[PDB]
């Protein structure tokens, strides 16, 4: 970062495809460690933004990594990217979500933002942000205008990852902009079926306040009991159970949510559900998990 | 130079509410438009109607004009064609954000359209929300009669030297009157936010609200008729201030002949004029 | 169902400098006209221009219009068309003097100029002398092509019962701005400038100075296929008020097509024009 040696390299022409082999650009550096004096002397050769390496990243993708914004504030005048996707595509939008920076969804405002873009798994930023479900994240996204809740190559929809995550602030956020509360997943999993294998009991009421049916049966009959009894997480089949959820559904494998907490040898939770759970369907392991977006 | 002309109005599609530019028609040699399945038809004549010029003059003796911008990205020409209007007061100061951030919007292609499932006419709003326009939504004629490889085909009827010229037309509720830019640059630049095969050159900009005898298409069908001519074109190059140009406008308008509603046969009807016109183009 | 409409413009003759009415076109479903021989051409559909449309609905939006009026001679006509522009405040009343005498002229066919010689446009002054226009002339585009027996011919096609109209332009130097009437009698009248047998129910009236992109020639062809049009004409026909011939009048236009010039013209790209003329003849009928 010494400028007036940059100045000196400029007379004598140093080409701005400098390329590494790790596919680093001359902006990468300056967006790194914030040295960015020399931002200008860039620009004197008149620097162009758009400049993707192997892994296909922007200016503003290694930027947001580590945020120097009142860089990044004038880049976007300067010919910004305004929908860069990496080489995963992904655009900056659910990244600075991730990251979470204070300003940088103001950031994105000065020009603003797409917050549906698909990227090679299909997840939107609206979905990666509502992963994170940050507190500053519920109040602007309500700028952006957006599908409220969005699927993914699974069908996982914002409110379904809430609840997997269990975060009561977006989980609300969500079912008062008008999301569906029992979205399903291409298998057919509802936020429910997805809280009650995660056993929280915080992101199962609150969806029992959202009203998502107690009941709601996948493509291959497992509800949220049987996932609350094949996690062993006896707070969420309680919780089920007393708000009407029925104990005696088979499932397309004959097991019920007693054989299943049997089978898996959870006692504290055998007792409230066998019980429960009227006399197996059928005289006898395949198990349900609900899908997530890969990595 | 030969030009190439290209036409995007604003629409939104159906799977969510988003705006964003589309073409809907070329004049590579004849117009060419696009239907709503996606496929171009074929190339036909370019007949207008008497409001879109009657617009169109009213319009460019009240527009606004940039000769030589120094720019390389689109969103600089927005800022000083931003400027200017609120310098000519135009528009109101309290609308530059709004426009600033309709310009600026993602500018998507032929191959997309099967991807976003269809798209539907998006007047914008003061807050940014989308709704459907408080209009007949009638479709066109022409889509109604022209459409109910293509890129290397169209490559070899590119000319190997040629400068496009873009038109970007709608419709938005929270201004006051229909507003133009016709803007120029300096030396031909490849814009990055608008992916056209050969570099832009000219740059036109009709906008306003929903007003009586007022229809954006077709106006915006009349300035791409009016880019696609010779010596109209050829004053473009050599204008230096409005005053050529709306010369130019009235020696244009001054060699056109309009057709009545006649029940006479049709191709006897249309054969009858074909001298009268070359005797018209030798006179203009 | 079928009119015949007649157009006379204010010119000088050939034989001595004085001012008079001749005729320049006719119209029975079709544009015929006359060069300097004195013969008609041939009959053909009428092309409009720009400008003389426009500046018909410019001159029409602020047109007086006088509805079954009972009238049957000229002079009454002359008397009371000039007392409605004096109403709405069209022309000054100063004017008047002239403008009597600028209508009270002779109105002679094309067979009487033989011997006269032959006639040349001519501007009316305040003075009452003819005089040479200002600006520029051009050769018509109409008589070019198209001029360069016909009687029992035009008596033929018109059916034997049948109302005319007339349209009398000229151009006054004394004037401030281009000014319209439109007057529909009570009942049909014969009047002393058309030699045919018919009789006159509707009449036009359109002066004005000289100013650019105006040809009175061409607005007055202007007016001529306005009042050609089936529809316009029933309209006239059972019309109370302005803003009904105003909105007749909107959807005139349109259900106009305009074309416009291009680089190299052909006729088989432009056989593709057929459907969407019907289409707007369709929706032309369609009111």
């Amino acid at each position: 970062g010494h400028v007036e040696t940059v100045l000196a390299l400029l007379e004598k022409e140093a080409s701005q495809a400098c390329m590494t082999k790790k596919g680093f650009t001359p902006l990468h550096v300056a967006a790194k460690y914030g040295k960015v004096r020399v931002a200008e002397l860039l620009l004197e050769r008149d620097a162009h933004p758009n400049a993707a390496g192997k892994n296909g990243l922007t200016p503003l993708h290694v930027a947001v990594h580590h945020n120097n914004l009142d860089i990044v504030k004038l880049l976007l005048p300067r010919g910004g990217s305004p929908h860069s996707p990496a080489w995963n595509g992904y655009t900056p939008l659910h990244i600075a979500a991730k990251q979470n920076q204070v300003e940088v969804a103001r950031s994105l405002l000065q020009y603003g933002g797409s917050a549906n873009a698909e990227s090679v798994q299909g997840v939107t930023p609206l979905h990666l942000a509502a992963q994170e479900g940050h507190a500053e994240m519920v109040a602007l996204l309500l700028s952006k205008q957006a599908n409220g809740n969005l699927g993914n190559k699974s069908g996982l929809t914002p409110l379904h990852l809430v609840a997997q995550e269990g975060h009561v602030p977006v989980a609300d956020v969500l079912i008062k902009h008008g999301v569906m509360v029992d979205a399903t997943t291409r298998m057919g999993y509802t936020p429910l079926h997805v809280a009650s294998h995660y056993g929280n009991i915080k992101l199962v009421k609150f969806l029992l306040q959202h009203q998502a049916d107690v009941n709601a049966k996948t493509k291959l009959g497992y509800s949220p009991l049987h996932q609350a009894a094949q996690q062993g997480h006896t707070d969420i089949v309680t919780l089920l159970l007393k708000n009407g959820a029925s104990p005696n559904e088979v499932s397309s494998d004959g097991t019920t949510p007693l054989a299943i907490a049997k089978r898996l040898g959870y006692i504290s939770v055998t007792d409230v559900l066998k019980v429960v759970t009227d006399e197996t369907s059928f005289v006898l392991h395949r198990m349900s998990f609900p899908e997530t977006v890969d990595e | 130079h030969k030009v190439y002309v290209e036409l995007q109005e604003l629409v939104m599609d159906e799977k969510n509410q988003e705006l964003r530019w589309m073409e809907a028609a070329r004049w590579v040699q004849l117009e060419e438009n696009l239907g709503e399945n996606g496929a171009w038809g074929r190339p036909h004549l370019s007949h207008l109607t008497f409001w879109s010029l009657l617009e169109l003059r009213r319009v460019f003796t009240k527009g606004t004009v940039l000769l030589d911008l120094q720019e390389t990205s689109l969103a600089g020409v927005a800022n000083q064609l931003l400027d200017r209007f609120i310098f000519e007061d135009q528009i109101r100061p309290q609308d530059r954000e709004e426009l600033l951030r309709a310009l600026l919007l993602k500018h998507s292609h032929a191959g997309e359209l099967e991807a976003l499932g269809g798209v539907k006419p998006a007047v914008l709003t003061r807050s940014g929300d989308p709704s459907q326009p408080l209009l007949p939504q009638h479709s066109s004629l022409e889509t109604q009669l022209f459409c109910e490889h293509s890129p290397s085909g169209i490559l070899e009827k590119i000319p190997p030297d040629s400068e496009a010229t873009l038109v970007l037309v709608g419709r938005a509720d929270f201004l006051e009157q229909p507003v133009l830019g016709f803007v120029r640059l300096q030396e031909a630049a490849e814009l990055e936010a608008v992916e056209l095969p050969v570099p832009i050159r000219f740059l036109f900009v009709l906008l306003g609200p929903e007003a009586p005898h007022i229809d954006y298409t077709q106006l915006g069908r009349a300035a791409a008729t009016l880019m696609s001519e010779r010596v109209f074109r050829i004053d473009a190059y050599m204008a230096q201030s409005r005053g050529e140009l709306l010369h130019s406008l009235e020696g244009f308008l001054d060699c056109s002949l309009v057709l009545p509603p006649t029940d006479a046969p049709s191709e006897q009807a249309l054969l009858s004029l074909v001298p009268v016109q070359r005797e018209l183009l030798r006179r203009r």
